[PDB]
C-alpha cells in the first residue's frame, strides 16, 4: 500500500457509508495514530495490511509496523500548528499558542481547538515541520469548550 | 475494516489562520487514559 511520508485519514465501512473515524502520520515507515481512533484493529493501506506494533491506552497511543518514532518536543514558549484533518474536508493548518495541562506526574502542552470527535490523530507541529505530538484526547472546560493535550510517544 | 487514505503532506504553512486561548488547567490522568479537570 501508500507508506509515502505525511499526514493520513483512517476509515471505515462498518458503520454507515464510509466514515472518519480518525486521522494518523506515516514516517519512517511507521503509522501513528491514537489508541481510541483505531482500538488496535488491523489497518488497510490499498491491498497491504498494517499490524499494530506498540500501544499503550493510558498515553492514548498506538504505532503499525514498527516501534513508535516521533520524538520531537513542544519547546514550551513557541506557537505550533495543527494540521487539522477533518472528517470530508482538506488538510488545513492552524496556527496557536498552546496552554498547559498541569498534572501531579509534570506538566504538558495543550491546544485549544475544537474540530470533530473524527479529527483526533491530527499532528500537532514545530516551525521545523516536526511532528510535537498528536491532537483528540483532552477534556472539556468550564465555558463548555475542548482543550487537547499534546499527545507524544516515546522513542526507544 | 478500516482503511487510511493520505492527507496531506506535513509541513509548517507561513500565514497560517491564527486563533486559539493557552489556558493553563490542573488535570488527572486515569488507568483508561481520561484526562478530568481537577478543582
Ligand atoms: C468533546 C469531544 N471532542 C470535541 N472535539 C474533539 C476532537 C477530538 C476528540 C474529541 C473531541
Amino acid at each position: 500500500g501508500e507508506t509515502t511520508d505525511g499526514v493520513y485519514r483512517v476509515m471505515t465501512r462498518r458503520l454507515l457509508g464510509s466514515t472518519q473515524v480518525g486521522v494518523g502520520v506515516m514516517q519512517e515507515g511507521v503509522f501513528h495514530t491514537m489508541w481510541h481512533v483505531t482500538k488496535g484493529a488491523a489497518l488497510r493501506s490499498g491491498e497491504g495490511r498494517l499490524d499494530p506494533y506498540w500501544g499503550d491506552v493510558k498515553q492514548d497511543l498506538v504505532s503499525y509496523c514498527g516501534p513508535w518514532k516521533l520524538d520531537a518536543a513542544w519547546d514550551g514558549l513557541s506557537e505550533v500548528q495543527l494540521l487539522a484533518v477533518p472528517p470530508g474536508e482538506r488538510a488545513k493548518n492552524i496556527q496557536t499558542l498552546p496552554g498547559i495541562f498541569k498534572t501531579k506526574d509534570g506538566d504538558i502542552g495543550a491546544v485549544a481547538l475544537d474540530y470533530p470527535a473524527g479529527t483526533s490523530g491530527s499532528p500537532i507541529l514545530d516551525k521545523c515541520g516536526r511532528v510535537i505530538g498528536l491532537y483528540g484526547n483532552g477534556v472539556v472546560i468550564k465555558n463548555g469548550s475542548y482543550v487537547s493535550a499534546i499527545t507524544q510517544g516515546k522513542r526507544e | 475494516d478500516m482503511y487510511i487514505e493520505r492527507a496531506g503532506d506535513i509541513t509548517w504553512e507561513k500565514d497560517a489562520e491564527v486563533t486559539g486561548n493557552s489556558p493553563r488547567l490542573d488535570v488527572a490522568l486515569d488507568e483508561s487514559g481520561d484526562f478530568s479537570l481537577v478543582e
